């Protein structure tokens, strides 16, 4: 009708559509809002290695996935997902993203050891997926990208291949309305608060939760299931103990003060700190380890360590080392992911 | 701002800097229908068009130029034939609009921005209606996200402009004009053929030139390539000339007639 034929019709004998190129019926590993995602590989086997195939929720291009797609398509570093390939199925107005495919998670990892303990092998595991978790967002913040949503869902490690127990950091917040916010268990205090922005430290924050479920195989501000939430700030005081005035000048200039001030009482955590929570969960004050997390998990966001500067700390010196292989050659105890035949 | 400081490892240096000589050599298809000086004038009307539409949206001068590079980006590679421009121009401006985090434009809200802006501004171009529903913009935004492979972040030379002049220490007297004629680039091709800050120390050149200021130590203290920045001046100032002997009102009906038309399915 409106546009030219020639043209038309030479795109359309053109055009990659992903049916021809990628097997994946029946290889679904994924589902949730972010849409479908499979475990697929080539049909023309050149490759021959698992790619994840996400196909994204609705249809056209929405902002978010117009973001998704504006960022990826630019950002490259080891320890952040790369998107190979954008397939635009043209009938239904539905859009492919096609990324290297990731056996594992700090989710199931991290739930694989607590299920192990009831019915971390390599020494400096922990530290090595610290390490290219703070390397991975460094290089996202340094490019003025925030996550907004770091948890160990989102840090995946490479299964066995070329880049075997890598991490990749996925799922970052592309899209929210105007940079605001307007589970909970590692969003910053002043989210819970009401900040209206969203920052670099409150990635960190994240960080500090995720090396804090590391070393101890539990959520360190688990919780029960807008902005305020009265239990998580509870729990948070009753791991950290009720910041002093000193040591977060700024907490009066928040949103929800008069209602924290309403609802808390610094005498009810008066035998609460951090120190006193990781001794209860087998880790010492002394350690490197311990003085880290401390700079991480601090009440005050300004106060709080950025990720270039956690990388430069010397427990990343300490024996031993980081590797960028986290399993450092042993076995991968973990099992594959499962396919969800359900639809 | 979003990989600001990428610009030597983006998608935009890396594949949309391209050579005079393949750009030329893919315009050969166009200039059967019309002229060298016919194509030209026809780059600045639709320049025009899209300037039109991002005022009338009230978007910010970076989103109107995104969506600029997005439409001649789209017509270095393809005839004028193969979309509609007066489809593209809005399209552009539609899928620009949602590369950035803050504001929304709506559907209803495009279509009528398309429609009134033709009709107020540019009737000597168009004596009938805007004649595309929303269907059209969001047929047409697949083909334009897919030609230009995905490559959405476009850098621009109004930040590096702003930096080298609150270097100088003179934004008062400078940065109005040196704005002003970045603005006057996108009538061309600069955009598709030298980086940003390039660009922006030639608009910044000429505007110490128009207005008397003597900048010659401050130019020199820098290190680029000179002889890449003159090639930039000499078409900002060719530029100027064209402007002077065109009449974009009284021939540019004429013109658009003269374009290729896409050819319907038998
Ligand atoms: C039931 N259950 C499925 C998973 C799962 C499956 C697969 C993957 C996965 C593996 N390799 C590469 C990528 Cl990019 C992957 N992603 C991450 C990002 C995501 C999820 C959130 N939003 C998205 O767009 C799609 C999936 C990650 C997690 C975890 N529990």
């Amino acid at each position: 009708d409106k546009m030219d034929y020639d043209f038309k019709v030479k795109l359309s004998s053109e055009r990659e559509r992903v049916e021809d190129l990628f097997e994946y019926e029946g290889c679904k590993v994924g589902r949730g809002t972010y849409g479908h995602v499979y475990k697929a590989k080539r049909k023309d086997g050149k490759d021959d290695k698992d790619y994840a195939l996400k196909q994204i929720e609705g249809t056209g291009i929405s902002m978010s996935a117009c973001r998704e797609i504006a960022l990826l398509r630019e950002l490259k570093h080891p320890n952040v997902i790369s998107l190979q390939k954008v397939f635009l199925s043209h009938a239904d107005r539905k859009v492919w993203l096609l990324f290297d495919y990731a056996e594992h998670d700090l989710w199931h990892i991290i739930k694989f050891h607590r299920a192990s303990k009831a019915n971390q092998l390599p020494r400096g595991m922990v530290k090595s997926l610290l390490y290219q978790i703070l390397d991975g967002i460094h290089y996202l913040h340094a490019n003025w990208v925030l996550h907004r949503d770091l948890k160990p869902a989102n840090i995946l490690v490479m299964g066995e291949g070329p880049e075997r127990g890598r991490v990749k950091i996925a799922d970052m917040g592309f899209a929210r309305l105007f940079n605001s916010p307007l589970t909970f268990w590692y969003r910053a205090p002043e989210l819970l608060l009401g900040a209206r922005h969203y920052t670099k430290a409150i990635d960190i924050w994240a960080i500090g939760c995720i090396f804090a479920e590391l070393l101890t195989s539990e959520p360190i501000f688990h919780c029960r299931q807008n902005p305020y939430h009265h239990d998580q700030l509870d729990r948070i005081f009753n791991v950290m103990g009720f910041p002093a005035d000193k040591d977060w000048e700024d907490i009066k200039k928040m949103p929800e003060h008069s209602t924290l001030m309403k609802d808390f009482r610094r005498n009810t955590y008066t035998n609460c700190s951090l120190i006193k929570y990781m001794e209860k969960h087998k880790v010492k004050p002394d350690s490197k380890a311990f003085h880290l997390l401390q700079k991480l998990l601090t009440m005050d966001p300004i106060k709080r360590i950025t990720s270039e500067q956690a990388m430069q700390d010397p427990y990343f010196l300490e024996d031993p080392l980081p590797t960028s292989d986290v399993f450092a050659g042993c076995q991968i105890p973990y099992p594959k992911r499962e396919f969800l035949t359900e639809e | 701002k979003a990989m600001a400081g990428n610009f030597w490892q983006s998608s935009h240096y890396l594949q949309w800097i391209l050579d005079k000589q393949d750009l030329l050599k893919e315009r050969q298809k166009d200039l059967k229908f019309l002229s060298e000086e016919e194509y030209w004038k026809l780059q600045i009307f639709f320049t025009n068009v899209i300037q039109a539409l991002g005022e009338h949206l009230k978007l910010r001068q970076q989103v109107i130029a995104t969506a600029t590079v997005y439409f001649k980006r789209f017509y270095a590679r393809y005839s004028l034939k193969s979309i509609d421009p007066v489809l593209m121009a809005p399209t552009c401006v539609f899928l620009a609009s949602k590369v950035e985090e803050f504001g929304v434009v709506s559907n209803t809200r495009l279509i009528a921005a398309a429609t009134s802006v033709l009709k107020t501004r540019f009737s000597y171009a168009f004596p009938k209606e805007f004649p595309y529903r929303m269907n059209h913009i969001l047929e047409c935004e697949f083909y334009l996200l897919e030609l230009m492979d995905c490559c959405l972040i476009v850098y621009h030379p109004y930040r590096p402009l702003l930096q080298y002049v609150q270097d100088m220490g003179q934004e008062d007297m400078l940065l109005p004009l040196a704005w002003r004629i970045v603005n006057d680039t996108y009538r061309t091709d600069l955009c598709l053929l030298y980086p940003p800050f390039m660009i922006a120390l030639a608009c910044l050149h000429v505007a110490c030139v128009v207005q008397q200021k003597d900048a010659r130590q401050w130019f020199a203290e820098l290190s680029v390539d000179m002889e890449k920045i003159l090639e930039i001046i000499r078409v900002i100032l060719k530029l100027y000339e064209q402007w002077k002997n065109f009449d974009e009102r009284k021939e540019m009906a004429t013109i658009l007639s003269k374009m290729p038309k896409p050819k319907p399915p038998p």
